[PDB]
RNA sequence: GAGAUGGGCGAGCGCCGUUCCGAAGGGACGGGCGAUGGCCUCCGUUGCCCUCAGCCGAUCGAAAGGGAGUCGGGUUCAGA
RNA sequence: UGAGGCGGGGGGGCGAGGGCUCUCGCUUCUGGCGCCAAGCGCCCGGCGCCGGGCGCGACCCGCUCCGGGGACAGU
């Protein structure tokens, strides 16, 4: 052994995993936005139905804290009809409004007397 | 017989022809500071001049005799914890049906056996680091004739008590077969630390310069030298 | 192009075929290699200059 | 009962020096063993000028002689200095204008600039536009040497710290009058905030 | 037992073994940090006069303070 | 320009300072070894020993600076 | 300063007169290239073949990393 670099660097000590005698948490917290927590109430707007007849999409108020990626899953599971694409925004008063467009495979007026609204 | 393409090709290290390699840096190595100070706490104990009450534990036991010294208390060794319960159990029987001599450990308990004079060999440690705790005692095993010596290394004195280390081992008392060991120990030591007292409370260790200023004042005293060497003739 | 295009076109786009093509211009590379020959051969002649100086001194 | 304004200079925050667009810290070449015993050859890669710095600078590239690496230094141009020439730097370095060596090898009244006041500092001495230094007399023993200075004293340096040989550049920037206060302005709104001085 | 000694021994600031020793103390506390535990400590003797025991859980921490 | 750590100061809340009094890298390659997965093939996972590393200052700082890549037509009472 | 060749001691090379004192440890004509060992020696591992290690190359020894101050600045 002999010292090549003229600076001495500290060396690499064997650090563990942290394996605790005791979960900090007994329980695993549920995740609160499951999916009924996550889709509020569809709209029943003159603007809404107007986009459901032309271009197939359902307008829903979603949760203010949900991605399109759970969005898409949710009404994928909620209404058994897959999304081809979701667009979001949060509306002046707060709570956030969601666009989902249905594949064109699927109906927008068929399932939308599925869930009541017309 | 040999490949001709085998064509030796040297780098030519001179002063910016070619790169240098990798040679070994183990003088300027920018250190840490706790090993930048390890060190150079240890050239003070080699500059400054040592009173000689520090400088005495510098001055150790040999080698050779020192084997002896730790062979001859490795059956002095006290009980073990594990011998401790081994010689509770016996106690136990002989109401359910003399101690020997063993070593003095702890500075606490060796000079309250060397005002008593009960010691017969009183062993130190020459690295013990608040040395404070040490430095009375050679001086004072002297003054109540008590045999003493210092060993180098409180880590191996520590190995006899099982502990990580420890100041002082005394010798209350031996067993006969080994006394007259005991006693070929004692003048070899006696004539070495106890009778050789005074020239020791007048040894200064240190007062040392540098490997760097001992050749740089040889370099002018060889010089001086050189001058009034051929003057006369 | 823009730094990030370069991602984008092919290889030969981006460099022209030949040594130390794509980084430097063709005269001062003709400029590098009538140098880098000039100089080894320079050293050569003198490297059996100074075997003729010992062969005396 | 108002804080003068010299006494608001030390402060900084308004005085301090605009150095957004200068270029670096002008110094030489560190000590190292070939700079003590050999000479090492740099090329001069091109020449630039420093804002606020009336003196020009020069970006010298030298070969790292410990790794695989060039190191580039930025030099106080000595007049005199044109890219591509090679400047040589060292004890054994040859004596023509543009090299750094040490002063106790350079004769008497030779004529050097970027000097240095304590061995191994990187030049401190004699660095403005068209300032020399002139060394007149060497000590072998005590390795000392007397230089006067662009001010006119003589100081007793160490003979171990060097020094570029040659004027430096950019001399007689203060013959040209400043005419309108338009260039005064210009001039030191490229160094610092002092310029306009109410008496 | 020795703590009588130390003890006596640490009044004699002047001497030339404690003028030794708290020379390089001195020296050697100053090349640290203000604040950084003592493995042991110092003085054995002060400490257990002030209600130090050896026993897990008593600390020790070295620090220096400017004076004036 | 702002601002932690180290350090320093400070009765103190805290301040100074931003590379300077610092063991400041948790990475890559290759090699060796045991191990798993899918046709444990071959690759991938994983440890340890060995190997190389300049990094240079945590972080913040622009809806006018830097910054890959959307345009054309139609549609609404109000959005493109 | 990326704390990179410090002080010694041995070594060869250039001289006046085989030791000692001395110079030297290899680079100046040019806007080129330069790293991650060549080579030699001593061992070992895999069916003549395929894969490894240590050392010389790159001298040895040391106590402050080298320099400059310094019991004075300073506090």
């Amino acid at each position: 052994k002999i010292r090549t670099s003229p600076t001495f660097r500290r060396p690499k000590t064997l650090r563990l995993r942290r394996q605790p005698k005791y979960p900090r948490k007994s329980a695993p917290r549920r995740n609160k936005l499951d999916h009924y927590a996550i889709i509020k109430f569809p709209l029943t707007t003159e603007s809404a139905m107007k986009k459901i007849e032309d271009n197939n999409t359902l307008v829903f108020i979603v949760d203010v804290k949900a991605n399109k990626h759970q969005i898409k899953q949710a009404v994928k599971k909620l209404y058994d009809i897959d999304v081809a694409k979701v667009n979001t925004l949060i509306r002046p008063d707060g709570e956030k409004k969601a666009y989902v467009r249905l594949a064109p495979d699927y109906d927008a007026l068929d399932v939308a007397n599925k869930i009541g609204i017309i | 017989v040999v490949n001709p393409l085998f064509e030796k090709r040297p780098k030519n290290f001179g002063i910016g022809q070619d790169i240098q390699p990798k040679r070994d840096l183990t003088r300027f190595v920018k250190w840490p500071r706790y090993i930048r100070l390890q060190r150079q706490r240890a050239i003070l104990y080699k500059r400054l001049k040592v009173p000689p009450a520090i400088n005495q534990f510098t001055q150790v036991l040999d080698r050779q005799t020192a084997t002896q010294l730790l062979k001859l208390a490795h059956k002095y060794r006290p009980e073990t914890k594990q011998e401790k319960k081994q010689r509770l159990l016996a106690r136990a029987e002989k109401k359910a049906a003399k101690r020997p001599p063993v070593l003095r450990a702890g500075v606490n308990t060796v000079t309250t056996l060397v005002e008593n004079k009960k010691a017969q060999l009183v062993v130190i440690a020459h690295d013990v680091d608040p040395i404070e705790l040490v430095v009375f005692l050679p001086a004072l095993c002297r003054k109540m004739g008590v045999p003493y010596c210092i060993l180098k290394g409180k880590a191996r004195l520590g190995r006899l008590v099982h502990r990580k280390t420890c100041t002082t081992v005394a010798f209350t008392q031996v067993n006969s077969e080994d006394k007259g060991a005991l006693a070929k120990l004692v003048e070899a030591i006696r004539t070495n630390y106890n009778d050789r007292y005074d020239e020791i409370r007048r040894h200064w260790g240190g007062n040392v310069l540098g490997p760097k200023s001992v050749a740089r004042i040889a370099k002018l005293e060889k010089a001086k030298a050189k001058e009034l060497a051929t003057k006369l003739g | 192009v823009r730094p990030k295009v370069l991602m984008r076109l092919s290889k030969t786009k981006k460099h022209v075929s030949r040594a130390y093509g794509g980084s430097m211009c063709a005269k001062c590379v003709r400029d590098r290699i009538k140098r880098a020959f000039l100089i080894e051969e320079q050293k050569i002649v003198v490297k059996v200059l100074k075997a003729q100086a010992q062969s005396q001194k | 009962g108002r804080v003068i304004r010299g006494q608001r200079k030390g402060a900084g925050s308004v005085f301090r020096a605009h150095v957004k667009h200068r270029k670096g810290a002008a110094r030489l070449r560190a000590v190292d063993f070939a700079e003590r015993h050999g000479y090492i050859k740099g090329i001069v890669k091109d020449i630039i000028h420093d804002p606020g710095r009336g003196a020009p600078l020069a970006k010298v590239v030298f070969r790292d002689p410990y790794r695989f690496k060039k190191r580039t230094e930025l030099f106080i141009a000595a007049e005199g200095i044109h890219t591509g020439q090679f400047v040589y730097c060292g004890k054994k370095a040859q004596l023509n204008i543009g090299n750094v060596l040490p002063v106790g090898t350079m004769p008497e009244g030779t004529i050097v600039c970027c000097l240095e006041e304590k061995p191994g500092d990187r030049g401190k001495l004699a660095r403005a536009s068209g300032n020399y230094a002139t060394v007149i007399s060497h000590n072998p023993e005590t390795k000392k040497t007397r230089v006067k200075l662009p001010s006119g004293s003589k100081k007793v340096i160490s003979s171990a710290n060097r020094a570029v040989v040659g004027v430096v550049a950019g001399g007689g920037r203060i013959d040209k009058p400043i005419l309108k206060a338009g260039r005064a302005y210009h001039k030191y709104k490229a160094k610092r905030n002092c310029w306009p001085r109410v008496r | 037992g020795a703590y009588k000694y130390i003890q006596e021994l640490w009044r004699k600031k002047q001497s030339d073994v404690m003028r030794f020793l708290l020379r390089v103390r001195c020296w050697q506390y100053r090349q640290l940090s203000a604040l950084h535990r003592a493995p042991r400590p110092t003085r054995p003797d002060k400490a257990r006069r002030l209600g130090y025991k050896a026993k897990q859980g008593y600390v020790i921490y070295r620090i220096r303070v400017r004076r004036g």
